[PDB]
DNA sequence: GTATTCAACATTTCCTTTTTTTTTTTTTT
DNA sequence: GGAAATGTTGAATAC
C-alpha cells in the first residue's frame, strides 16, 4: 500500500474495474495451506525468537575502551581512533550499538552458523576504521 | 565559602623538594638596549640548543632573565660570554613563576625523559579534546587542545589566574605550497607531537603540527562543561573535565609537593532568575511598540530572498502590526535590510550610512538577509525580538524618556562614555537624568580634567589605552564607579561533579537482575513506577539481567520514581540521580546575578534550570571606586533583563542607552 | 511546476509577465516586483503562454 | 629556530532538534 | 549592519 515504491493499485481498480483480477478467500486460504505444507515450522519444532534492540550506551563504552585500553575517554576513542566527527556521534552510537548487541547474541547462541546483517551503510574499506 | 573562580588562592610549593631539579638564572644585561632585539629573539632557543632543558620561564620584566629548569645533574653551558649564568636556589623564584615551570614540565616528567637531549616542552600542557579529519588527499589531523596555564591577572594586584584557553594544531604538510615549500608564516614555527596514546601535544623538533588552525583566523572552541547524559566520558572532554585531569596530573607528577588551590569568591548576595519572570517582563515589554508606526524595508541590492514578508510575519506573530514599504518613511520606525557593508564600494552606494545621514531625526535599525534564517531555514525569531528591543531601546533614546519601567538608580550622577575616535584624549559622551526626563550632551574638557582629577589611580581605565571604559561621576562630592572585567572565569563545582559522575558511571556498567526488580514489585504495591516495570520486564526477555538503556523512560522526577531509584542503590545500583538541582548548588557561578557590595565583585550567568551543555564561563567584574560604602542604588541598575536578550547584564542600562545615543551622533554630527 | 491541472508553482517571486513591443520586434518576459509568497495573485502571462504551449505541442503528437 | 602581552573579530545563545543520516540499475546513443 | 558577553587568533612587542 504505497504508491513511492509501487504501482497505484487504487487507481488500477478505477480504470480497469474488473479486469484488475484478484484472488478470492477460498484460494488465499489455499495457497496458505500449501505454503504451510512446504514450511510446517511448528509440526517438526522450528521456533522464531525476536528480539528489538535500542542502544547500548554502557556497552558500547565498554567495548570501546576495551579496544584502546590506555586511551582516556570513550568518546575520544570514538572521535580519534573510529573517526566520528561531532555530528554524527550520536547516529553512530545508536546504530553501532544495536549491530554489536544483535552480534554478540548470535555468536552467544549455541548452534547458529549464519547471521545476516542489513544496514543502510555498507562497510566497505570507505569506513575501515 | 562561595562559587569557585580561575583566581588562584594559594600555590605552595615545597621548595626544598626542587633535589629534583637544578634551576639557572640566565642574565642578558650588560648588552645595549639596541642590542636586545638583535640578540634575543634567539636566547630561547640558544639556552634551547644548549643541552638538557626541561623548559624556561621569562623573568619579571625589571629582573631582566630566564630562569631554566633543568635536572638535578645537568648543567647549562652557554657559548655565548655576554650572558651571565649563575645557578639559582628554588626559594629565589617568585612562587607562580616556578609552578609555571613545574606546569610546563609536566609531560615529561609523567614520561621517561627520553635521553635523547633535546626533551622540550617549552609551551606548557596541551591536553587533547577533539580531531577533524583533514579533507580528502591530505594526511593528519587537526588537534583541538586545552593548555593550562598561569598568568598574573591584570585588575587584580599581585594575584595570577588559572587558564584554559583553547589551542589547535594543524599538519605541517597543510602549509606546504605544491612545488614543496612551506609558506611564509609556517616556516621557522615551533613543531608538535601528538603523544602514542593521544592525551598530550608536547613540543618536538621533529614533530608534525605546528600550532595554527587550518583557515586563517578560525576559532574552533572547547565547551565548557558538558553533563549531556551524566556521561563521565563527555564530562572528560570539556574544559572543566581538563582543569580535573590536570589537578590530578599534578599530583601524579610531583606528588604533594606541588599544590594549586583555587579561590572561592565570598558570597554575599546572589539571586536567581526564572524563566517565567523573564516572559512575564518580555511580554510587557513588546506592548510600548504598538503606538508607534513600524516600517520594514529591503533595500538589498538584487532583492532575491523575500526575507522582509519573513520579518513581517515574524513582527505579527508577536502581535505588533507593522507595514512593508520600498523606501524608509521618516519619522517612522525603520529596519533596512540592507547588504554587507563591505561589499558596498562607496558610502553613497550604501543604502545605510544613506538614509542614516538623510533622516537625521528617524529612529533606525539594520539587519543582513541572511540573518533570519536557521541552519534549516525556517525563521529565527530571536532575531526579530532582538531587532523589536533594540528599535525600542533606540526610541527610547531619541524620546529622551522611559518608555517601559526601569529600577532607580543613584540620585544627582552623570554617566560618561568615551567614544574611540592611545594616550590623546578622545570625545566623551555624557548623559543624566533630571526629573523624567533624559538629556545626552558631549562632555566638555574643563569638565574632563575635573573627571581626570577625581579618578585618582584609576584615571587610567578612562583616559589611556585602547578601549576605555566607561564611568559613573557624582559631581556633587566627587565619587566615581568604573566597571572592569577582570577576565576571572567562575567555575561551577567540578569535582564534586566529577565524583558523581563516576560514581553514575560505575553503578550503570553493570546490567539490574530480574530479582531485584520482581522484588520491588512485590514490595512496594502503591508505587505508580510499578506499570511501567511490568511492562518493561514484559518486553524483556526472563533471564538476561535488564540494561539501564531500557530504564530511559523512567525518569528522576516524582517521589515514586526517586523512591525506586534510591532503593536501586541501596541494592548497589547507582544509576540516577540530580545534580542540576539547587539543593546541591554545583551549577551555582554560571546562573542568576551575584553582587558582593563589600567587595565591589559581581557577575551574571544563565537563568532556569542549568543547561546540559553549558559553552561559556561567566567572568567576575569588579568595581573600582571612591566611595567608603558603594551606594546601594547601584545595584539597581543591574535589575534589566532586555539589554541582553533574555539574561541578566554585567553593565548598566544607562551605558546602554548612551551607547546608542554615541551611534546616533555619528552621522548627525 | 505546473501539473496540468493545480497546484502551479513558479521559483520566480515575481509575476513574470509576457509583453509585445511593437516598436522593438520582441516579446519581452518582464518582472513586475510581485513577492514569492503572495502566489494566490492574478495569473501572469508567461505561465498561460507556456501551458498554451504545452496543450499545442501535446496535440500535435496526439493528432499525429 | 623565541616568550609574553594584548587588541580584533568569531561564536553561541537566545520564550530550549537544523533534520535525517544510501546503495543501486538497462538500454540506445 | 541582531545584541551582549565570552573567547581566540594573529600581530606587535620585546625583554
Ligand atoms: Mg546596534
Amino acid at each position: 500500500d504505497t504508491v513511492i515504491h509501487n504501482f497505484d493499485f487504487k487507481y488500477l481498480n478505477e480504470r480497469l474495474g474488473n479486469k484488475l483480477l484478484s484472488l478470492s478467500r477460498e484460494q488465499k486460504q489455499r495457497v496458505n495451506n500449501y505454503y504451510h505444507s512446504r514450511r510446517n515450522y511448528k509440526d517438526n519444532g522450528v521456533v522464531l525468537t525476536v528480539k528489538y534492540l535500542n542502544s547500548r550506551d554502557a556497552f558500547l563504552d565498554a567495548l570501546l575502551e576495551e579496544y584502546k585500553p590506555e586511551a582516556r575517554s570513550s568518546h575520544f576513542i570514538l572521535n580519534h581512533y573510529l573517526g566520528i566527527a561531532e555530528s554524527e556521534q550520536a547516529f553512530v552510537r545508536s546504530w553501532l550499538s544495536k549491530l554489536l548487541a544483535s552480534i554478540k547474541a548470535f555468536i552467544s547462541s549455541p548452534d547458529n552458523r549464519y547471521m545476516l546483517s542489513l544496514l543502510n551503510r555498507t562497510l566497505d574499506t570507505t569506513r575501515q576504521n | 565559602q562561595g562559587p569557585l573562580s580561575t583566581l588562584i588562592e594559594q600555590i605552595s610549593i615545597d621548595t626544598d623538594w626542587v633535589r629534583s631539579f637544578a634551576i639557572y638564572c640566565v642574565s642578558y644585561k650588560g648588552i645595549d638596549f639596541s642590542e636586545r632585539p638583535k640578540r634575543l629573539v634567539t636566547l630561547a632557543s640558544e639556552t634551547y640548543k644548549s643541552g638538557s632543558v626541561y623548559c624556561l620561564v621569562k623573568g619579571a620584566n625589571k629582573e631582566a632573565c630566564y630562569w631554566v629548569l633543568l635536572p638535578k645533574d645537568s648543567k647549562l653551558d652557554l657559548k655565548d660570554t655576554s650572558l651571565a649564568i649563575k645557578p639559582s636556589s628554588a626559594a629565589e623564584l617568585p612562587t607562580w613563576q616556578l609552578a609555571r615551570l613545574l606546569i610546563k614540565a609536566i609531560p615529561k616528567v609523567l614520561s621517561g625523559t627520553m635521553p635523547e637531549i633535546k626533551r622540550f616542552e617549552s609551551e606548557g600542557l596541551y591536553y587533547l579534546v577533539k580531531s577533524k579529519k583533514l579533507p580528502k588527499d591530505h594526511s593528519g589531523y587537526e588537534l583541538t587542545t586545552v593548555e593550562i596555564d598561569l598568568a598574573p591577572c591584570a585588575a587584580l594586584g599581585f594575584k595570577q589566574t588559572l587558564s584554559m584557553g583553547t589551542k589547535t594544531f594543524s599538519p605541517l604538510s597543510w602549509f606546504t605550497l605544491e612545488n614543496g615549500e612551506v609558506q611564509k608564516k609556517a616556516r621557522f614555527a615551533t613543531r608538535y607531537q601528538l603523544d602514542d596514546v593521544g592525551k598530550l601535544v608536547s613540543k618536538s623538533i621533529k614533530g608534525d603540527y605546528i600550532k595554527k588552525p587550518l583557515y586563517s583566523n578560525a576559532k574552533n572552541r572547547i565547551q565548557a562543561i558538558d553533563i549531556t547524559k551524566e556521561s563521565y566520558s563527555g564530562f572528560q572532554l570539556s574544559k572543566v573535565g581538563i582543569l580535573e585531569q590536570f589537578m590530578q596530573d599534578l599530583k601524579q607528577a610531583y606528588g604533594d609537593s606541588v599544590s594549586v588551590k583555587l579561590q572561592r569568591i565570598p558570597g554575599e548576595k546572589h539571586r536567581f532568575v526564572s524563566d517565567t519572570i523573564v516572559k512575564n517582563h518580555y511580554v510587557g515589554l513588546f506592548d510600548a511598540l504598538k503606538e508607534h508606526r513600524l516600517v520594514i524595508c529591503d533595500l538589498t541590492e538584487n532583492q532575491d530572498t523575500d526575507a522582509a514578508l519573513t520579518l513581517l510575519h515574524g513582527i505579527e506573530h508577536l502581535d505588533i502590526n507593522a507595514e512593508i514599504a520600498e523606501v524608509p518613511i521618516r519619522g517612522a520606525l525603520n529596519i533596512l535590510i540592507v547588504g554587507n557593508k563591505d561589499t558596498y564600494k562607496s558610502d553613497e552606494e550604501d543604502p545605510y550610512q544613506v538614509y542614516r545621514k538623510k533622516y537625521q531625526d528617524t529612529v533606525f535599525q539594520s539587519c543582513y538577509p541572511e540573518r533570519l534564517w536557521n541552519r534549516q531555514g525556517q525563521p529565527n525569531r530571536h532575531v526579530v525580538e532582538v531587532l523589536l528591543k533594540e528599535l525600542l531601546i533606540k526610541l527610547e533614546v531619541h524620546t529622551r524618556k522611559h518608555l517601559i519601567e526601569y529600577p532607580s538608580g543613584p540620585e544627582r550622577c552623570v554617566y560618561y562614555m568615551p567614544q574611540r575616535p592611545r594616550d590623546e584624549p578622545w570625545p566623551v559622551y555624557a548623559s543624566k537624568l533630571v526629573g523624567d526626563e533624559w538629556q545626552y550632551t558631549q562632555a566638555t574638557q574643563e569638565e574632563l580634567e575635573d573627571i581626570e582629577l577625581d579618578l585618582g589611580n584609576d584615571k587610567r581605565h578612562v583616559f589611556h589605552g585602547f578601549e576605555r571604559s566607561p564611568v559613573i561621576y557624582w559631581p556633587e562630592t566627587g565619587d566615581y564607579a568604573i566597571f572592569i572585567d577582570t577576565g576571572i572565569q567562575m567555575l561551577p563545582e567540578f569535582e564534586a561533579v566529577a565524583e558523581r559522575l563516576r560514581e553514575l558511571k560505575e553503578g550503570r556498567s553493570q546490567d539490574v537482575p530480574i530479582a531485584l526488580l520482581a522484588q520491588f514489585i512485590e514490595e512496594n504495591p502503591e508505587s505508580k513506577v510499578i506499570n511501567k516495570l511490568r511492562a518493561i520486564l514484559s518486553e524483556w526477555d526472563d533471564v538476561a539481567p535488564l540494561p539501564f538503556d531500557e530504564f530511559s523512560t523512567i525518569a528522576y522526577k516524582s517521589s515514586d520514581e526517586k523512591q525506586f531509584y534510591d532503593w536501586l542503590r541501596e541494592q548497589g545500583f547507582f544509576l540516577k540521580t540530580s545534580i542540576r538541582g539547587q539543593s546541591e548548588g554545583f551549577f551555582n557561578a554560571s546562573l542568576g546575578f551575584f553582587y558582593n557590595r563589600e567587595q565591589g565583585m559581581y557577575f551574571a550567568g544563565g537563568k532556569g534550570s542549568p543547561q546540559s551543555k553549558i559553552e561559556t564561563f561567566s567572568h567576575l567584574y569588579l568595581i573600582k571606586h571612591s566611595f567608603d560604602a558603594l551606594p546601594e542604588e547601584v545595584e539597581n541598575l543591574f535589575d534589566v533583563y532586555h539589554l541582553r536578550h533574555r539574561l541578566p547584564t554585567v553593565t548598566p542600562y544607562p551605558f546602554k542607552h548612551l551607547r546608542e545615543y554615541v551611534e546616533m551622533q555619528r552621522f548627525r554630527s | 511546476f505546473s501539473d496540468r491541472s493545480f497546484t502551479h508553482v513558479s521559483s520566480a517571486t515575481h509575476k513574470l509577465s509576457l509583453k509585445s513591443d511593437f516598436l522593438r520586434r520582441k516579446n519581452l518576459i518582464f518582472s513586475d516586483e510581485k513577492v514569492e509568497g503572495s502566489l494566490i495573485e492574478k495569473h501572469g502571462l508567461l505561465t498561460r503562454f507556456v501551458n498554451e504551449a504545452d496543450v499545442i505541442y501535446q496535440w500535435f503528437l496526439g493528432t499525429m
